[PDB]
RNA sequence: GCCCCGGCGAGGCGCAGGCAGCCGUCGAACCGGGGAUGCCCGAAUGGGACCUCCCGCGGCUUGCCGCACUCCCAGUCGGGAGGGGGAACGCGGGGAAUUGAAACAUCUUAGUACCCGCAGGAAAAGAAAGCAAAAGCGAUGCCGUUAGUAGGGGCGACCGAAAGCGGCACAGGGCAAACUGAACCCCGGGCCGAAAGGUUCGGGGGAUGUGGUGUUGUAGGGCCCGCGGAGGAGCCCUGGGGGCGAAGCCGAAGUCCGCUGGAACGCGGCGCCGGAGAGGGUGAAAGCCCCGUAGGCGUAAGCCCCCGAGCUCCUGCGGUGUCCCUGAGUACCGUCGGUCGGAUAUCCGGCGGGAAGCUGGGAGGCAUCGGCUCCCAACCCUAAAUACGUCCCGAGACCGAUAGCGAACUAGUACCGUGAGGGAAAGCUGAAAAGCACCCCGGGAGGGGGGUGAAAAGAGCCUGAAGCCAGGCGGCGAUAGGAGGGUGCG
RNA sequence: CUUGGAUCACGGGGCAGGGAGUUCACCCGAGCGGCGAGGUUAAGGGGGUCAACCCCGAAGCCGCAGGGAAACCGACAGGUCCGCAGCCCGUAGGGCGAGGGACGGGGUGUGAAAGCGCCCGGAGUCGCUCGGGUGAGACCCGAAGCCGGUCGAUCUAGCCCGG
RNA sequence: GUGAUCGGGUAGGCGGGCGUGCCGAUGGGGCGGAAGCCGGGCCGUGAGGUCCGGUGGACCCGUCGGUAUUGCGGAUCCUGCC
């Protein structure tokens, strides 16, 4: 996408009221090493079914699996990664792809597919 | 370069300003009429301003003729024939024909020569007019005008 | 405001000898305890680098590598309302590369920080001055010096 | 108002010089020719060559504090010190037999500063 | 919210964080392009409106078409136009007062505010019956100067040009008449052609002139004569190539080791890229985590260029003349009103008079005579350079929620007035709702204990000041006189 | 404010935030700076790393000659004196002495003319800042009123129609 | 060094300094706790500056030069709260 534009303000607007078909790539995430020297990719647009290891925050080192995406909001879900109510009834924790590595990708897909021959 | 402070900045705790009274400020009655009002005409407010400063300001002295009809001339003293000997020489005025030398009265195009200066060195000089001074000057300092 | 162009030419000219000093040099605040020369003349064959390794060497060997570092470390998030305005990162002065012809050497050295390249024919005051202080590093070329002789501002 | 003085570092430099070799030598000229210098702008000297032809002599040695102007013609040889200068002036007294030289130089070439001629 | 063609590639169901459920891998949502459906009022239009709802006439088979007013071409059928809207910019008309002159009447404010009408994406102007002066220029329009000048004015206050010089941008064509005389235009249907274009039938007009020629100045054109016979510059797309052109795509390099911390985007150490150290996000201050950036690719329908493509509509050069033609209530003169810097010398209009017309006619700052110089009115079209911004891109020594637009928010909203019209207030939990399980008292709102959290920050939510109120602590305190303070000792 | 305020003269319940010499165009002066008998570019053009930067562009304006209503005419780059600073001789004083002051000579208008007025012995222009004057809302608030175009007779005044 | 022959001030004129917001440069600080708020210590004729403790939870200051919607007790001032 062409974001030519040193303005603070039509950045942060163009990330908040950006249509839908252009959020999931802001939603990529890195992939690991051992899948870099085999697909020579270095990043993909995160989807469900992928499994994931979490290399920032309280969760750090959890690997995991994706079982929700949200868009509206740029945010993920991961088996595993979660915290207790009052109650004692357990919900997810939100994650942002940023903090997070795939090291098992989700390819049942010919577009996916034709992504990675894309940008290899 | 020398960048001073304007002096509002002073003034800022001063409650007048620096205009006096309380009341002092205010409008076309604090200077009398606004412009050239009371000059003398019809009334006399400032008709000692006006005796004072600016006599001759009130009514009518000649005529004027119109462009159409007004020709100014150019004209050159012999200081400048004098002092700019040199350029004149190395392009165009001057042609150094047949002996002496000559001068030739297309400069920037010109009518008269005026008398204002001493002459050090003898020419022949060629112009519309030149002046009785100028020409005493000239045949002294040896040289001859002809008219054309 | 406007200026007079010999005024103008006068002070471009007194620029470029306040450059040519190594006090002043040193009291604006450039790192000048490794460089060679002051003022540092080199071939013309720095008109054709573009690459920005190439120029990191060159940079080191000449030793001027350690003020564009002083550059990038003195390089801070401003105070004020112009972090909204964008205007943040309030930037630091490194070097001037002087060239009488560019062959490449824009591409080669225009991502270093502070760094900057510029001909001879299109010298202006805020190169040499910035903030009115004069005394900024410059790098000259032969070229450059053989077309000042011409010039003479 | 309140009357500043030169903007010039190397004009305040020679008035401070100027006062010392005074001070020291024993003398009035240099200590005159610093008041003179730092009289305000709007007022500096300003000389042509008829004044210095109309009342100099050959030989003679003339300082003026101020700037000296090309209007008319030097007949004679002169030493002119002066601070500021004119290319026709300069052609002018140069051609004649003549130097162009400044008050730094002058006080070099004669610290008590006898027989110089003061032009303002 | 329904359909089709493309892009993207897995989730989606507006601001708007819910319950329950449906759509999507036969390619969605979303984005670009194109289609369908589209209640009533409204120019509002078959006819009517005290309530954006009612009442009808023909013709064809409940379903349909048609029928306003004023006009053009036709004419018994039909075919077409206008009407209303639009911030500012634009053309044409009508036209004040406050105010200033230290009162005021001529002047000024001002050809202003406002009113009436007519157009567009630009409008308007525009091809010398001109400018000028012993020399010369060559249509219009815009900028900078000329210049507060010439010049107007109770000669007061005040008002106020042009030519020229320097530049932007450049471009010229057609009628009327003379001379010919139906050799001409349009509609509808039919046959060729891919089409641009060409050929037949029936109607409308045109001898009160359709078509051709012809268009200007020390003259030009026609008729007559002779000689010569480069309208061939342009229209189209069955064709063959190119470039520009949507949504979009590709795009380098650390999540390396220790410490603080709820969390590294920090502090120490060791590395890497760079035509990329612009900007933003991510649990704190990030060139190397993500978007991007520097720099490269890709695009439908449509617009253009080279060629090939077949296809049009009248004619030059020079001579010679007791032949002909060249725009009328017009040029001009007096008078009245308005307007202008226009002064005895600006432009517009009314009234009364009024020409010549190529052996001719006009201008040259009072009128007239002569001389010289420049030009040919009273019919038409015309790009480029210019003005604007109800909009878009992009920027900022602009403001930062009593500011900045009146509106950072369900704002020209709520609300006020019969009405024309007037007009507010109101932003912020936390990294994550993890939005307080359970127990005791209370009719209940709620209080008290316990819990989450790095911190109650508890939705009556960042920080949380002063004035004000309650309580606790300290000092004074029911024989006492000054604007609530100063100096000194307790 | 006032000659005059503790006043029986005006403003004054408390706190927090807002709140008053600005901008243009011309003119007079100064504090600095550049060039200098010359100074300076405007519109615009070209180049670039493209609102910064660099080069060209003197059209015009001021200045170098003034007098006079106009026609028109058209001047001292130093002849004398007094003399501050500074220099020379010295021992107090005396000599030359720029800039400064006073005479003399000249141009022109007016006049028969003499004499009088303005002018002539080379310094201006271009910029930044500041003070001020004049005009524009012109440091901020306050009128009664004058003009223009639209709205209203559900109040109240009058008239008609039907009750 | 001199001042027996300086030391009150309305209108007014002149000189130097304190403080507030943004730019171009230079030098620094900050989750081992920035700005802001409360109470106190020191310097300063003074406008004001700086430190200690607490609260708070992400930005801020100095010097040089420039710029400005640049300083309030009052307007029978405006808004909000008491």
């Amino acid at each position: 996408m062409k974001l030519d534009m040193k303005q603070p303000r039509k950045q942060r607007k163009f990330l908040y009221n950006a249509p839908l078909h252009l959020r999931g790539k802001i939603m990529s995430a890195p992939l690991s090493k051992e899948l870099r020297e085999k697909y020579g990719v270095r990043n993909l647009p995160i989807r469900v079914g992928d499994k994931v290891k979490v290399m920032r925050g309280d969760f750090k080192g959890v690997e995991g699996k994706v079982v929700e995406v949200d868009l509206r909001r740029y945010r993920i879900h991961v088996e595993g990664v979660t915290h207790k109510k009052t109650d004692g009834t357990e919900v997810f924790y939100p994650l942002h792809p940023s903090n997070v590595m795939i090291v098992e990708l989700n390819l049942e897909d010919e577009k996916r597919e034709k992504i990675i021959e894309r940008r290899a | 370069m020398i960048r001073r402070r304007k002096k509002v900045r002073k003034l800022r705790g001063s409650h007048t300003h620096g205009w006096g009274c309380k009341k002092k400020h205010r409008g076309g009655g604090s200077k009398g009429g606004r412009g050239m009002a009371g000059t003398g005409k019809r009334k006399d407010q400032k008709w000692t301003w006006t005796i004072k400063y600016a006599p001759d300001r009130l009514g009518k002295r000649g005529f004027h003729r119109p462009k159409a009809v007004q020709y100014i001339p150019k004209v050159i003293n012999l200081n400048d024939i004098d002092e700019n000997f040199e350029l004149f020489k190395d392009a165009g005025i001057i042609y150094e024909e047949d002996g002496k030398l000559v001068f030739d009265a297309t400069a920037l195009g010109v009518d008269k020569i005026l008398g204002t200066g001493k002459l050090t060195r003898a020419l022949v000089v060629k112009a519309y007019y030149v002046t009785p001074k100028a020409e005493e000057k000239i045949k002294a300092a040896g040289g001859e005008v002809l008219l054309a | 405001e406007d200026i007079n162009k010999k005024e103008r030419r006068l002070a471009i000219m007194s620029a470029i000898a306040a450059t040519a000093n190594y006090d002043l040099v040193r009291a604006r605040g450039h790192v000048v305890d490794n460089v060679v020369q002051i003022p540092l003349v080199v071939t013309d064959d720095l008109q054709k680098v573009f690459k920005t390794a190439q120029t990191r060497e060159i940079f080191k060997k000449l030793g001027v590598w350690d003020d564009i570092e002083r550059a990038k470390k003195n390089t801070k998030i401003r105070a004020g309302k112009g972090k909204m305005r964008g205007r943040r990162y309030k930037k630091a002065k490194g070097p001037l590369i002087v060239v009488a012809k560019n062959e490449g050497i824009v591409q080669g050295a225009r991502n270093h920080p502070g760094v900057d390249v510029v001909t001879v024919d299109n010298l202006g005051v805020e190169y040499l001055a910035p903030g009115t202080h004069p005394g900024r590093l410059t790098i000259w070329t032969k070229g450059a010096i053989e077309r000042l002789r011409e010039i003479y501002g | 108002v309140k009357r500043t003085g030169p903007t010039d570092i190397n004009l305040r430099r020679l008035i401070r010089t100027l006062r010392k070799k005074s001070n020291e030598e024993g003398v009035k000229i240099w200590k005159d020719i610093a008041w003179r210098l730092e009289r305000p702008r709007r007022q500096r000297a300003e000389v042509n060559i008829s004044k210095i032809n109309r009342y100099t002599k050959e030989g003679d040695v003339v300082i003026v504090p101020g700037s000296v102007l090309g209007a008319g013609r030097l007949e004679h040889k002169v030493v002119v010190a002066a601070w500021k200068f004119s290319e026709a002036a300069r052609r002018k007294i140069i051609e004649a037999g003549g130097e162009a030289i400044s008050i730094e130089e002058l006080m070099e070439r004669n610290p008590k500063g006898s027989g110089v001629i003061i032009m303002e």
